[PDB]
């Protein structure tokens, strides 16, 4: 498995450098959280106004995320 | 000079309290507008083709927009 | 608000100002959306005041190391130095180092 993944990673990089040049809060939300880090900070501080649940809100954020 | 630096720091200190809240509004708006374009652009096709029942995509986008706003 | 419809008046002052002041004002432009007219004027003027004061203090400290012992002779030396470097209205930093200080700095 270690060798197989290395071969795939090597193949991925090899294919890279070719197409690129041609084309020239606590929960683990993911990379999208950076696009709403400030919003995610403000929502919690005023968590009394909002009424959704954190699980739903992440689902709502996931659904609306492009 | 020592008298003016403190005043500037105080002024800049307050603005940082008003800037942070405005950044959050930007992120909430930049996703709301995207939904607005889809719900807006998902109805023009009905006019273009002149149709029939409302498509599911247009029925499940209004609530998504409404859930986000409310 | 802020009288952004006066293209002639707003530009001329920007031309009159110097290079360093121009950069600082251009850097603080966006925040005008949040403050009223007077607050923006106070905000910008303060930044200019601090920048000019630093220049004057740095200017004076240079004189004292040359053994210049009067504000009159300091200006004389600067004029001769300008001639020497050539041989080889007044700005804010020039009004603070005048023989008579402005009223608003007392």
């Amino acid at each position: 498995a270690m060798l197989e993944q290395q071969q795939l990673e090597e193949s991925e990089k090899q294919l890279q450098a070719e197409m690129d040049k041609a084309g020239s809060s606590s929960a683990n939300l993911g990379a999208s959280s950076l696009t709403l880090k400030h919003l995610i900070a403000r929502i919690d501080q005023k968590r009394e106004r909002v009424r959704a649940s954190d699980a739903e809100l992440r689902s709502l954020m996931n659904e609306v995320r492009k | 000079l020592r008298e003016q630096i403190l005043l500037n720091g105080a002024r800049k200190a307050r603005l940082t309290e008003l800037v942070k809240e405005r950044m959050a509004y930007q992120e909430y708006q930049t996703i709301l507008e995207d939904l607005d374009a889809q719900v807006n652009a998902a109805y023009l096709k009905r006019t273009r083709t002149m149709g029939p029942g409302i498509g599911d995509l247009a029925r499940t986008l209004m609530d998504r927009r409404r859930r986000w706003i409310e | 608000e802020h009288n952004l419809l006066e293209y002639r008046e707003n530009t001329k002052a920007e031309k009159k100002r110097s290079r360093e002041e121009r950069e600082l004002l251009n850097k603080a432009k966006p925040f005008a959306r949040m403050m009223n007219r007077h607050d923006f004027e106070q905000f910008c003027q303060g930044l200019i005041d601090e920048l000019n004061l630093r220049q004057a203090i740095a200017q004076l400290q240079e004189w004292r190391s040359m053994r210049i012992g009067d504000l009159k002779s300091g200006e004389k030396y600067e004029q001769e130095k300008a001639l020497r470097i050539q041989k080889s209205p007044p700005s804010g930093a020039a009004l603070l180092v005048a023989p008579e200080l402005p009223a608003r700095y007392k």
